[PDB]
RNA sequence: CGCUAUUAUUGGGCCUAAAGCGUCCGUAGCCGGGCCCGUAAGUCCCUGGCGAAAUCCCACGGCUCAACCGUGGGGCUUGCUGGGGAUACUGCGGGCCUUGGGACCGGGAGAGGCCGGGGGUACCCCUGGGGUAGGGGUGAAAUCCUAUAAUCCCAGGGGGACCGCCAGUGGCGAAGGCGCCCGGCUGGAACGGGUCCGACGGUGAGGGACGAAGGCCAGGGGAGCGAACCGGAUUAGAUACCCGGGUAGUCCUGGCUGUAAAGGAUGCGGGCUAGGUGUCGGGCGAGCUUCGAGCUCGCCCGGUGCCGGAGGGAAGCCGUUAAGCCCGCCGCC
RNA sequence: GAGCCUGGGCUCCGUGAGGGGGGAGAAGUCGUAACAAGGUAGCCGUAGGGGAACCUACGGCUCGAUC
């Protein structure tokens, strides 16, 4: 996490260089997609869908087994989010923190956290505008985020 | 004030902090003699 | 860190950087603002004509001990008054008052003062259209 | 030669649930609780790092 | 952040030369790095480089033979005409035919000698001596 | 003009010599990971039309040679424009990738911040009881308190500030700075991770946010300490240092000021160039076990210290937590 | 549309009772603040005080010595 604090942590994943899927996998592509859809309807996020598929069903790399991604599957169907998940998570955090600071005016160390969150939001907004997943004039407004969430 | 850390070496010199106090006095007198 | 800016398309900022920091050299600043032309009583000339007002003597700086002979001069260009040195042994005996005199630079660091003489910037060359060197030797006669 | 191509220290495991007798492939470093798809019992409990297996390990892939 | 991998490759080679290594590993690979190494091998400055496939972007394993004094990237990549190679030779190299300027041309990557033979110019990207 | 690498593109410097904004967020601009397809704006080659003469270089010829003049060949005019071709690099456009970055989950660490409740000694005053001649302070004294009973001991009541030992070469935080216990609200980081997105990145002029002590405005409060001031001694003199008192202030609520040796006197990101020995957090592997959220050894990641070979430096010294070699951006001399 | 008159706006220049600082100068006086633990360790920031170098308070640095 280097964006603001400038600490050089390294705690990620080690994916092996695979060209093809393994044989010990019990499921097929159609069953995998059906599982994705069921776990979406239970109200899970993409990242948790994948974590559950890896921990409880033995599926590594939905994209290995199928040839698609989880969000592509959900868009092939009608279950994709209107705005992206990462942005939504950040907006929810900001809304909660703002209601906290309305009751705690002199905290003064969590307000900088709010500012950092909103700078992140703006970075992502600028990216998604260019790429087309948001309109070219979308703006972050807290008063309307209150309803977005 | 712009300050120069060289001035704080008290060789060939009186102490900088007291030079500063003097400067400020002369400034105020010049002001309340210019009219303000 | 690495010197900046170094990029292929950063020439505007390079030029601006150099223009900015070039004002920190006194030579460029004086040349471009014409400060010597503004404080110089000779008005940028190599020589000047003047009339003698008073003969005087100046004390040499320590650890030397001597009285350097000199003369006050009013400039016919602008009326300003300066002090000039009379070189030689006895040169001051050949200069009277109300005489006209030619003034040049004495020759020193940054076009200024020289040696143990304090605050004298100029030197006498001619008296009533005759050379001090020849007067001091004894060839010619003052008119 | 050295740590050139990073390779995973986690593994997948084929385990057996005693009561129901079901066979199941599961992950060694889980982040959710792992259950049997028949009983509903817990087979792996999540910790930091490696999970605590509460069943039988038949095979390691 | 990471801005230029060729510069890093060549600085790594220089430092490992200075302290006497035999094999060196270059983690983000590129086709420019491949072509520069090809030129260096043809001119005898290295030995037996190979490419390795990680899933990300390959690695290059290079063997050294104690022939490089200095190697470096040329930034910015100056454009140069066929009649203006000597200025840059004098600026980057110690003697008149000693080392190689590596030039990128529309016909490919080569040395300035080959480029002069063909009568073409291009862009400067590296020097080796 | 050169000397002057004392203006530095070629080609300089910023721990201690002049010089890193007090710290952070981010606008323009500058710099930007890997593969495939296209384009041909930058870039390169070839050819047509222009860039007056004089002035510059070379040879030959005419003045006794020469300077000069003439005949030819090149160059100069910092470049402009009509066409033909190439496609490595840069740019534009369209698809892919996961290593950089962001998101999410899990068991943990920590004086990070705010709110509320409950406490601990110590100090000052007051009221009762006892007892009676001094206490205090200094280098030595004196002011001062005291026979209207002090100093000292005991029982009580009320007050305001502060959180000892454990406590560290420790930890968290952007910095400033943060230590009694319990509960609630909240910010960030590390580790583990065949989880998600798929270059979303770096720096950052202008601009904004925070920012020790002290000082100002308004409202409260005031035990101890204590600028100013008032006394006593020392002293040649004492507008000081020592002693005895004491106003603002130091605390709370809400605002202003925007400063420090705000110092690692060392701007931020990335890659490479021997390590040894300690310590904090997480993980894994081995042994012990009083079976303990326990003890010991080793390894991986990330923080924080000491020493040190090559190397660097004017030297002091630095040395994988560079003051070394490379790729960038800002500020200053 | 000259030129004259009038009210305007910048700039440079020349003088002023009296006041204010700075720089040089064989050599006038008062003290001795700084360099040694310089005889009360020195220095930064803020505020108050004093013939003058200076003193005190709050917070900070070591560019500070001895056990
Ligand atoms: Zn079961």
């Amino acid at each position: 996490a280097r964006i603001h604090a400038r600490k050089r942590g390294k705690s990620g994943s080690k994916r092996p260089p695979r060209t093809a899927p393994p044989a010990w996998v019990e499921y097929t592509a159609e069953e995998v997609e059906a599982l994705v859809v069921k776990l979406r309807k239970e109200g899970y996020s993409t990242a948790m869908i994948g974590t559950i598929l890896r921990d409880q069903y033995g599926i590594p790399s939905v994209k290995l087994i199928t040839g698609k991604k989880i969000t592509k599957i959900l868009e092939e169907n009608g279950l994709a989010p209107e705005i992206p998940e990462d942005l939504m998570f950040l907006i929810r955090r900001a809304v909660n923190l703002r209601k906290h600071l309305e009751q705690h005016p002199k905290d003064k160390h969590s307000r900088r956290g709010l500012q950092l969150i909103e700078s992140k939001i703006r970075r992502l907004v600028k990216y998604y505008r260019r790429t087309g997943k948001l309109p070219a004039k979308w703006r972050y407004d807290p008063e309307q985020a209150k309803l977005l969430v | 004030m712009k300050r120069r850390p060289r001035k704080w070496k008290k060789k060939g010199r009186m102490r900088w902090k007291w030079i500063k106090k003097r400067i400020r006095r002369l400034k105020r007198q010049r002001r309340k003699e210019r009219g303000l | 860190g690495k010197k900046a800016p170094y990029g292929e398309f950063a020439g505007r900022k390079l030029k601006l950087k150099r223009k900015k920091f070039r004002w920190s050299d006194i030579r460029y600043k004086r040349r471009v603002l014409r400060l010597k032309e503004k404080s110089d009583p000779l008005e940028g000339a190599p020589q000047a004509r003047g009339i003698v007002l008073e003969k005087i003597a100046v004390e040499a700086k320590q650890p030397n001990s001597a009285m350097r002979k000199a003369v006050r001069v009013q400039l016919i260009k602008n009326g300003k008054v300066v002090t000039a040195f009379t070189p030689g042994d006895g040169a001051i005996n050949h200069i009277d008052e109300h005489d006209e005199v030619i003034i040049e630079g004495i020759g020193g660091p940054k076009g200024g003062s020289m040696g143990d003489i304090p605050g004298i910037r100029y030197k006498v060359v001619k008296v009533n259209r005759v050379s001090l060197k020849e007067l001091v030797k004894g060839r010619k006669e003052k008119p | 030669p050295k740590n050139l191509i990073p390779m995973p220290r986690s593994r997948f495991l084929r385990v057996k649930c005693i009561d129901c007798g079901n066979e199941q492939i599961v992950f060694s470093h889980p982040a959710t609780p792992v259950r049997c798809l028949v009983c509903g019992a817990t087979l792996v409990e999540p910790t930091g790092g490696k999970g605590i297996i509460k069943a039988k390990v038949l095979e390691v892939e | 952040t990471l801005l230029d991998p060729l510069a890093n490759a060549l600085s790594h080679i220089t430092n490992s030369e200075r302290v006497g290594k035999k094999e060196v590993y270059i983690k983000p690979a590129s086709k420019l790095i491949g072509e520069v190494l090809r030129v260096m091998l043809e001119n005898g400055y290295i030995g037996e480089f190979e490419l390795i496939d990680d899933g990300r972007a390959g690695i290059y394993r290079v063997q050294l033979i104690g022939k490089i004094n200095k190697a470096g990237a040329i930034k910015p990549r100056f454009p140069v005409k066929a009649r203006d190679y000597e200025k840059w030779e004098k600026r980057f190299l110690p003697a008149f035919e000693f080392g190689i300027l590596i030039v990128s041309t529309s016909q490919g990557v080569m040395t300035h000698k080959e480029a002069l033979e063909k009568g073409i110019g291009g862009r400067l990207i590296a020097y080796v001596y």
